[PDB]
């Protein structure tokens, strides 16, 4: 947030985005660890109470 | 009909690239008056302000 | 001791030598693979490895691919092209950017 | 300007060469420096006139460069693909195109992204007379490129020496120490 | 035109171009403007007697113009072409008719340095 608000505006330091298309292949899998941990914690607590 | 078949017909369009050439200018040189290093040294200095330079 | 040449594209610069090497390796591989069919058959530039009707033998083509790759120290892309004749073998070898 | 002219007599000039040194003593493709004398100024400057300055030799970008026997200096600054080398088994007599720019998607070997990225670092085409395992450089700063020469350790040391790199490294260090301390104090 | 290149502690590099007439040197105490004509900030050989402060009337940094920007040249820094440096500091326009071009591609883009 700080970086975007301080430097990414046209006035300060715009960047020439030359990338045409995305190429991510497993970033979704890497990111889903955190929601995976959330689901694991929810399941554990719920089952322990049940 | 005789005259039409006694001479070649008008050509039909073809979409094959024959000796294609760079759309832009020559590739920047390794060394010279202006090199690819000069281009590479421009990304880090990029600003669009409300006043001229 | 013979010093190797400094220039890289020797095979490209000498089409005849590359063709002779291709013919030699293909002939050796064919004689080792199917002797009964190629022992008495000389291999030249115009020779092709298809049947009388034009159908190709995948086994023979892949054997030729392996022979060429071993000879020239390159990797032939089988899925993209098939070496059904010496002309195609020469075309692929010359297309490859690092043959030796 | 009287004071400046008076002091110019005792003013002395210093060389304009700094830590980067001279590129022609470390890059075979960099010609030795040459001084060009501008011609006399034009008395009449036509609106559609062209430069009369003497021409400078133009050296195009080579497709690939040979193996520098321990005297390799990249033309540009390459991307640091990795901080430790690749232990790759090379075949005898097989030509390999080691990646210099450092963005190749095929590993240590050139993938073609050099032609798509703005850089003067060209792939190094080399051959090996004895098959076996070699440590191929990944930081792309090795003087013995394409072969690793432990320059990645010095690159890591310089990153740690830098003010911001030190902060990043030790911030990650203390972040992990957070887990370590939580484990140590788990029982209370 | 004078191009000034500076760097921050985070490695960010800022290069800004300023017209020569916008410079104004300060005294050794930094509390007043030193006389542009008779300014004593260069040693006899050419180096800086003391860390020289100069105020730029208008500086365009990152495409933004600011007023009265003070900058410093540390005494612990080599000075090349003392005459040109003094002229730039005092705000004179340098006549470059007698010029030669040296072709030396010794500097790469984003070149590393010890200023980190
Ligand atoms: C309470 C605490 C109090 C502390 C107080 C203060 C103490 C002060 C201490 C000061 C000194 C600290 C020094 C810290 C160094 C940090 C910097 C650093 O190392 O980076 C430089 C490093 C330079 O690297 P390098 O030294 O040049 O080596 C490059 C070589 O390519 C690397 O390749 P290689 O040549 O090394 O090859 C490795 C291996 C390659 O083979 C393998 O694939 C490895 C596994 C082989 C099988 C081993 C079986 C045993 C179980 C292994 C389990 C893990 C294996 C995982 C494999 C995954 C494969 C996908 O070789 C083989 O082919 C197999 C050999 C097996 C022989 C068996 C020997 C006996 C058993 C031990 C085996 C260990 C093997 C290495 C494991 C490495 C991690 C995976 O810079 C980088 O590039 C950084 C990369 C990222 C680093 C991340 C990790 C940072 C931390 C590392 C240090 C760990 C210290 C932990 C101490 C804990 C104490 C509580
Ligand atoms: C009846 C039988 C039943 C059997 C059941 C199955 C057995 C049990 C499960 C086994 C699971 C195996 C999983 C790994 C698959 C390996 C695939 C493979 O062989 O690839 C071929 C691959 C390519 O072969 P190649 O093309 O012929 O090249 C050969 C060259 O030698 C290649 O040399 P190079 O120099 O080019 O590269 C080698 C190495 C050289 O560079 C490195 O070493 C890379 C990383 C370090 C760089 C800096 C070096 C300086 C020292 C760093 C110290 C780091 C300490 C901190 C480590 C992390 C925190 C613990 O770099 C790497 O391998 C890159 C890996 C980077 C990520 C490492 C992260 C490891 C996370 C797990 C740590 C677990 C620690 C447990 C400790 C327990 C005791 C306290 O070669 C290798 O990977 C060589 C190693 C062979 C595999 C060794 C596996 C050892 C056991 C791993 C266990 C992992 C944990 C358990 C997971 C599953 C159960 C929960
Ligand atoms: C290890 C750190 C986290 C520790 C705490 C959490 C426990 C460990 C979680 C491990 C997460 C591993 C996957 C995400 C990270 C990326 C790793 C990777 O390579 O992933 C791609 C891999 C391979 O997927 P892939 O091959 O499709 O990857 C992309 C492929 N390309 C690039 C070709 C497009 O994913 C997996 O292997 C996931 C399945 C694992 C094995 C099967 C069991 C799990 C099945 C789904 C579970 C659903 C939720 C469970 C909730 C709990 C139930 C009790
Ligand atoms: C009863 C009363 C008891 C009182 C006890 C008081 C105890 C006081 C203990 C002081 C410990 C000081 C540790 C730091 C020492 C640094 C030395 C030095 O200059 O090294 C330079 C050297 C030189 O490194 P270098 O040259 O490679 O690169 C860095 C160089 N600079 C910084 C100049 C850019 O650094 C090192 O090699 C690393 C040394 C260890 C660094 C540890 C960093 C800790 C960061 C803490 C951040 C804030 C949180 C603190 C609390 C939590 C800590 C887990
Ligand atoms: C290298 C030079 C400097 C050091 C030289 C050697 C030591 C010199 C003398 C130091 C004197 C001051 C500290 C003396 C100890 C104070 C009492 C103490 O630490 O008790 C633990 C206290 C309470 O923790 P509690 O949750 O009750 O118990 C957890 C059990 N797992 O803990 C707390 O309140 C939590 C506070 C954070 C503690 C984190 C580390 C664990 C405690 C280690 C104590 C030993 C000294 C550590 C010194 C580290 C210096 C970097
Ligand atoms: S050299 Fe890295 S992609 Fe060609
Ligand atoms: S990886 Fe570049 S020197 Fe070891």
């Amino acid at each position: 947030i700080l970086k975007v608000a301080r430097f990414r505006v046209l006035k300060m330091r715009p960047k020439i985005s030359t990338s045409y298309r995305p190429h991510g292949k497993w970033g979704d899998f890497l990111a889903c660890i955190i929601p995976l941990i959330w689901c694991i914690n929810i399941l554990t607590n719920s089952n322990l109470i049940l | 009909v005789q005259s039409q078949h006694s001479v070649p017909a008008s050509p039909i369009r073809n979409q094959r690239h024959i000796n294609p050439v760079r759309e832009s200018g020559p590739l920047p040189s390794y060394d010279g008056t202006y090199t690819m290093e000069d281009i590479r040294a421009v990304f880090y200095n990029t600003t669009v302000g409300r006043d001229y330079c | 001791y013979n010093f190797p040449e400094y220039r890289t594209g020797g095979v490209q610069a000498n089409p005849g030598i590359t063709a002779k090497r291709i013919i030699k390796c293909i002939g050796e591989r064919l004689r080792k693979y199917d002797p009964a069919r190629w022992e008495n058959v000389p291999i030249t530039f115009k020779t092709h490895f298809r049947d009388e009707n034009g159908y190709s033998d995948v086994a023979t083509s892949i054997q030729i691919h392996d022979a060429l790759e071993r000879e020239f120290g390159i990797d032939i892309k089988d899925r993209l092209a098939l070496v059904t004749d010496v002309e195609t073998a020469f075309y692929i070898v010359m297309s490859h950017h690092d043959p030796l | 300007m009287s004071a400046i002219l008076k002091r110019a007599a005792k003013y002395k000039r210093v060389s304009s060469i700094l830590c980067e040194g001279e590129a022609h003593l470390r890059d075979p493709f960099t010609p030795p420096p040459v001084i060009l004398k501008p011609p006399a100024p034009r008395k009449d400057k036509k609106p559609d006139d062209i430069t009369d300055f003497p021409a400078q030799k133009l050296i195009p970008l080579p497709e690939s460069i040979p193996y520098q026997e321990g005297k390799y200096r990249p033309a540009s600054i390459p991307m640091v693909a990795g901080f430790f080398p690749y232990n790759c088994y090379l075949q005898q007599g097989k030509v390999y195109s080691w990646c210099s720019c450092g963005i190749s998607q095929s590993g240590p070997w050139c993938d073609g992204l050099c032609n798509s990225v703005v850089t003067r670092c060209r792939p190094v085409v080399f051959n090996v007379s004895q098959s076996g395992y070699y440590k191929i450089c990944n930081c792309k700063f090795s003087a013995n490129a394409p072969f690793c020469n432990n320059t990645h350790r010095k690159m890591v040391r310089y990153h740690h020496q830098t003010h911001r790199g030190f902060y990043e490294i030790w911030g990650a260090a203390l972040f992990v120490l957070g887990w370590v301390y939580m484990g140590f104090n788990y029982y209370t | 035109v004078a191009k000034i290149e500076t760097q921050s502690l985070a490695g960010d590099r800022f290069t800004s171009w300023v017209e020569t007439y916008q410079f104004h040197p300060l005294t050794q105490d930094q509390k007043n403007f030193d006389n542009q004509d008779n300014a004593e900030f260069l040693e006899d050989e050419g180096q800086l007697k003391y860390e020289l402060g100069v105020q730029l009337d208008n500086l365009q940094e990152m495409g933004t113009t600011s007023q009265d920007i003070v900058i410093n040249f540390m005494k612990e820094g080599t000075v090349h072409h003392p005459e040109l440096f003094e002229a730039i500091v005092k705000g004179y326009n340098i006549d470059t008719s007698d010029y030669v071009i040296n072709t030396a591609n010794n500097l790469r883009a984003r070149e590393g340095n010890h200023n980190h």
